[PDB]
């Protein structure tokens, strides 16, 4: 069974940091690619940034391109987002999207509404 | 005479079956010296 | 042994049937239609249930297949693999709905079957990007830090009557598609930026001559000339 | 030889119908009016083995109105050393060009029967390109077995010539008809060349009755025109002889056609070029891959009888122009072989497909 | 709130079942069949190629006979071979071209095709006038239809993208039972020899068995990495076998309820895209990316042969009723008989 | 959502009813089945040419 347990996240001043953890269990997570959305409500799914199997390729999307740290553990099997100077429209529920195959560059279906390879996101929210 | 490219295997033929003796013994160039026309 | 005389009868005769479909089916070039979300791509049809829609059109005595995909979900990742031998995948996006369509295409890119199928892209809502800019009521910096120091390139040729500031931010978008088509593919398939509104008719020409480039290359890889 | 002479001291003596130098016979050939003080020139006989026809005849007349007279014996003297000055060089670089012709002719025809086999062998790599390489590679086989049998089984035996059978005559009848289907051919591949990539690229669905009309049925025309006008007007021993210009009826159309070839190399070339130039690519790298592909595509069209179609008069620049043309003529075979199937991406991948099992 | 207690308690029941399932593995496979002497080396050749089909195939089903088979194109076209003599036997135009499933009626009286037009037809293939044309439109589906199953001359089973499986009553043109609880795109389905289950493979890396008569799901196994590309059950029916994208495959029992072996391999990275079982269930043919068809032995997981014949990707294939043969199809537009 | 996720719950409930028997009772049927049939497999045990019509 393909899980991915998160966690983290809460209510945080504007200006703060947080830390979420993606937990993988299930599958060789050494050789798939991880890639992180969100879902603020009154909108769908939005792309925020993925990390290659190995790292080398590291991409984040404009919002939190000088903002937002994307690594991994694959001996640990976990996932780490750090985020750093945080705002309030950065409120949404972050889930951890697995690539549907591996040793695969593409990676479709990430933002699909119906997804089976996601998880239960933790809610973040940054107001004063 | 016919001088194209696509003539030289024939040219070369008719060299060789003229000028030789059917590739066998060669013989005394013609005297081309003061007693010849 | 009548009887397998008459089957060898009866499958000479599909044969000359296969004979004459075979001719047809390399007649037209078949195209598949994946715009995206709210990019206009049923305008660009409707100017020229059902899982699937055809459309087809003559443009100088050459056949097109025109395919575009409704009531499939969105899970593209399965049904994408039938469209990898079409000649050319028409790919549109209105010009944060611009990122989504940037990781749309690059997968389409990286995909194992559809390495060797190019695909012809429409930057389509021109005009809708031309108020905006102008405007100023929103910044593609926010969206796009890289804009700031991104400047327009030598080889862009504006039409009369653009204002610069239009002209680096539609190049720019154009420029992010182009970074991922020469970051893979190495010769195997090709993109074609265009820079197309809603209504223009030279889109079906833009198409035609993308697919005369699109052939011509296929040809000259068969005789290891390119 | 001996015999030729006297029919030439015949017919001299049927001609003629400040001072100058009057016309006579000098005993090997027969000289017109000539004024005083210029050199006449004419090409040597060919009644002695020894004798170069290419070769020219020098002779001086004096503004005296007299002969030159050799000093040895004040006789009219007519500079004939000129003709076989350098005859056993020549003969010794004919025998080293027969050596490599036949050795590249062979070569030829194992690499083509080969790339033949390989290509009926494999039906997945068969297209409509296929069928015209497996005909270009049928009538070079056949072109060259053909010349080989002609260079071992004709060239060194006299006595089938001197004997003048007819057999000898439909084998050199055959022989034009394979050289005309081949070079035919030629025209045949670059026209689909053209028509692939220059003009009409798309769904190019093309009828190949008229390739094969043109390349194996137009040539029996000109070849069977030669041979009436050969057998009407210049019937002689085996139909061997190159002097005659009856040659051209069948030559010509060769070089119209590949000086077509030509013009669709160049086409190609420059859409070639076109094309990666569209993509902004190096310059080095453009020019190195234009290079590449006018290389590969020269054997293919014949290109090597259109650009180098003179014979240099001097004797290095003639000699190197001779292991040239002989070495690309003898060998464009192997060469068209070895590109077209040996190096072909789709070949190679299938042969180390099967090479599994 | 209620959303999250529901969460919170669905994690006692799948802790539950795996501790269930836990305690009946008492000892795998691997073990049982230790003993056991190899199949040993196994070899099969081409003995016909049929060759006709325009566009790569995607789908083939052979004949209950036995030597009549159909297959399914994307160039639209439908064509039923004579195995025996390689001749052709029908060649049924397609509405739509985009067709990626077809299927033979146990009778043979009846032909069905399905893909991307959301619509399975069926042609009567026993028409007075000759010539072959369709019976009846079955339409319903919101997704592209993956695969369909006969069970008799007036039911057929179909799976489609809409992560339903539906069964249809023909003459009617409405279907009679729908299947739901799949959250991915359904790609496969197989029936059992008792017709009264069948199994059906999604893209959620999950395979549910299906009671047909009643509707409702009854065991769910879980274990694959990646999407199911295919599904075939074990003859005896008490069982079936898995291709996922993760380059291994899988063999689940139902009475068991847990997965027992899983075939895989260092050197294979590719997916499964067509699972198939020979006669007596001992070999597993599986098709590749690759370009390859191995045989895996179902008891040992050993590999016993690769089959290298197809230039482009297997994407169907399928072994007759009496076992004698086994047809795989390719996206090179050529089928071939392997045995 | 409430719905669906209640629903999820009680198919849940279905499938840890059923009776579950021991692996290695349930994959020894396998094994019978497979070496009872073993004679009868074309694709195991060579065919002769004669017999086999794909000859």
């Amino acid at each position: 069974q393909v899980q991915l347990q998160e966690s983290g996240g809460g209510l945080v001043q504007p200006g703060g940091s947080l830390r979420l953890s993606c937990a993988a269990s299930g599958f060789t997570f050494s050789n798939y690619k991880m890639n992180w959305v969100r879902q603020a409500p009154g909108k769908g799914l939005e792309w925020v940034s993925d990390i290659s199997q190995s790292g080398a390729s590291i991409s984040y999307t404009g919002s939190v391109k000088g903002r937002f740290t994307i690594s991994r553990d694959n001996a640990k099997n976990t996932l780490y987002l750090q985020m750093n100077s945080l705002k309030p429209e950065d409120t949404a529920v972050y889930y951890c999207a697995r690539c549907p195959a591996p040793f695969t560059r593409d990676c479709f279906d990430v933002t699909s509404t119906t997804y089976a390879y996601r998880g239960q996101g933790t809610q973040v929210t940054v107001s004063s | 005479k016919c001088n194209t490219a696509t003539c030289a295997t024939q040219r070369l033929a008719e060299f060789l079956r003229h000028s030789s003796n059917n590739f066998g013994p060669i013989l005394p160039p013609t005297n081309v010296g003061s007693n010849t026309p | 042994r009548n009887e397998e005389k008459a089957q060898r009868e009866a499958n000479k005769k599909i044969e000359k049937q296969l004979q004459k479909d075979k001719q047809v089916y390399r007649a037209t070039h078949r195209l598949l239609l994946l715009g995206a979300g709210e990019s206009g791509k049923n305008t660009i049809v409707k100017q020229m249930t059902s899982g699937i829609f055809e459309t087809k059109f003559q443009v100088d005595k050459v056949n097109f297949h025109m395919f575009d995909v409704g009531a499939q979900r969105d899970e593209r990742r399965k049904w994408i693999q039938c469209f990898n031998d079409v000649t050319a995948i028409i790919f549109v996006v209105a010009s944060n709905r611009l990122q989504a369509a940037l990781k749309l295409f690059d997968s389409i890119w990286n995909n194992k079957w559809l390495r060797d199928t190019s695909v012809i892209l429409f930057l389509n809502k021109q005009d809708l990007l031309a108020e905006k800019v102008l405007a100023g009521k929103s910044k593609i910096e926010d969206y796009f830090p890289e804009f700031a120091r991104y400047t327009t390139p030598e080889d862009a040729t504006p039409e009369p009557g653009e204002d610069p500031r239009v002209t680096r931010a539609k190049y720019f978008i154009r420029d992010e598609f182009l970074r991922i088509s020469t970051a893979s593919g190495d010769g195997r398939h090709y993109c074609y930026p265009h820079f197309t509104c809603s209504v223009d008719t030279e889109n079906i020409r833009r198409v035609f001559n993308d697919c005369r480039d699109i052939i011509q290359r296929m040809h000259l890889r068969q005789y290891e000339l390119l | 030889g001996r015999k030729k002479m006297m029919d030439a001291q015949y017919k001299c003596y049927d001609r003629m119908q400040g001072p100058y130098c009057n016309r006579t016979w000098d005993g090997w050939l027969c000289w017109d009016d000539t004024p005083a003080g210029v050199l006449s020139y004419q090409f040597c006989p060919d009644y002695f083995p020894d004798f170069d026809p290419s070769e020219k005849v020098t002779k001086y007349c004096d503004e005296k109105g007299v002969w030159f007279k050799h000093p040895e014996n004040n006789r009219t003297w007519s500079n004939y050393t000129m003709c076989n000055a350098f005859t056993p060089e020549k003969l010794k670089n004919a025998y080293v060009l027969y050596y490599l012709a036949i050795v590249g002719h062979s070569l030829s025809i194992f690499t083509l029967v080969i790339s033949l086999g390989i290509f009926v062998f494999f039906r997945s790599l068969g297209c409509q390109r296929v069928t015209l390489h497996k005909n270009m590679f049928l009538t070079y086989i056949l072109n060259s077995m053909i010349i080989i049998i002609h260079l071992v089984e004709v060239v060194p035996n006299g006595e089938l010539v001197r004997r003048d059978p007819v057999s000898c005559k439909i084998l050199h009848f055959f022989h034009q008809y394979m050289m005309a289907c081949n070079y035919f051919w030629m025209l045949c591949e670059g026209i689909y060349l053209h028509t692939l990539i220059v003009v009409a690229v798309f769904t190019e669905k093309q009828r190949l009755r008229w390739y094969y009309l043109l390349g194996w049925g137009f040539p029996l025309v000109p070849t069977t025109i030669h041979a009436i006008t050969r057998a009407v007007y210049f019937n002689d021993n085996c139909w061997l002889s190159v002097e005659t210009h009856l040659l051209y009826i069948i030559h010509g159309p060769v070089m119209a056609a590949l000086v077509v070839n030509f013009f669709f190399l160049l086409n190609i070339v420059r859409v070639l070029v076109t094309k990666m130039r569209e993509t902004h690519e190096a310059e080095s790298h453009m020019y190195l891959k234009a290079v590449k592909a006018t290389m590969i595509l020269v054997p293919l069209l014949g290109i090597q009888f259109v650009v180098f179609p003179w014979r240099p008069s001097n004797k290095m620049l003639g000699k190197i122009y001779d292991y040239v043309m002989h070495s690309l003529i003898h060998f464009q075979g192997f060469f068209v072989a070895t590109i077209y199937c040996f190096c072909n991406n789709e070949v190679q991948t299938t042969v180390k497909r099967q090479w599994a099992q | 709130s209620e959303l999250d207690q529901l969460r919170q308690e669905a994690e006692q029941l799948k802790n539950q079942i795996r501790d269930a399932r836990k305690a009946c593995a008492d000892a795998t496979l691997s073990q049982i069949t230790n003993n056991i002497d190899p199949v040993g080396r196994i070899q099969m050749r081409t003995r016909r190629t049929l060759r006709g089909h325009l566009a790569k195939i995607y789908a083939m089903h052979w004949g209950t006979d036995s030597r009549l088979l159909v297959s399914a194109s994307q160039d639209g076209k439908l064509i039923i071979w004579d195995s025996y003599t390689t001749n052709k036997v029908h060649a049924i135009p397609l509405r739509s071209s985009w067709v990626m499933t077809c299927a033979y009626a146990p009778s043979g009286n009846y032909v069905a095709c399905g893909g991307l037009d959301n619509i399975c037809s069926i042609y009567n293939l026993k028409t007075r006038e000759g010539n072959v044309r369709v019976s009846r439109e079955l339409a319903g589906h919101t997704g592209y239809l993956s695969c369909c199953r006969f069970l008799d001359d007036n039911q057929i089973v179909t799976s489609s993208g809409d992560t339903t499986c539906a069964l249809w009553d023909i003459e009617t043109g409405q279907q009679t039972t729908t299947f739901t609880g799949h959250t991915g795109d359904v790609m496969s389905l197989s029936l059992a020899p008792d017709t009264r289950l069948f199994v059906s493979g999604a893209c959620d890396a999950s395979a549910k068995l299906w009671d047909v008569r009643e509707g409702m799901c009854r065991q769910t196994f879980t274990g694959h990495e990646s999407d199911i590309n295919a599904i075939c059950f074990f003859p005896n029916g008490n069982a079936f076998a898995t291709g996922s994208d993760d380059a291994t495959c899988r063999l689940f029992d139902l009475r068991a309820d847990q997965e027992l072996m899983t075939y895989s391999h260092d050197n294979i990275i590719c997916g499964i895209t067509s699972v198939s079982f020979s006669k007596s269930g001992r070999l597993l043919l599986a098709g590749y990316d690759d370009f390859n068809c191995n045989v895996w032995d179902a008891l040992k997981a050993d590999r016993a042969g690769v089959l290298a014949g197809h230039d482009n990707r297997v994407s169907c294939l399928g072994v007759t009723d009496d076992g004698m043969a086994v047809a795989t199809g390719s996206w090179d537009s050529f089928l071939k008989i392997w045995n | 959502s409430i719905a669906q996720a209640r629903k999820l719950v009680e198919q849940l409930k279905m499938e840890a009813n059923i009776d579950r028997i021991k692996v290695s009772k349930a994959a020894a049927d396998l094994m019978a089945y497979c070496e009872a049939h073993a004679k009868e497999d074309p694709l195991l045990t060579p065919v002769p040419a004669s017999e086999n019509p794909f000859r």
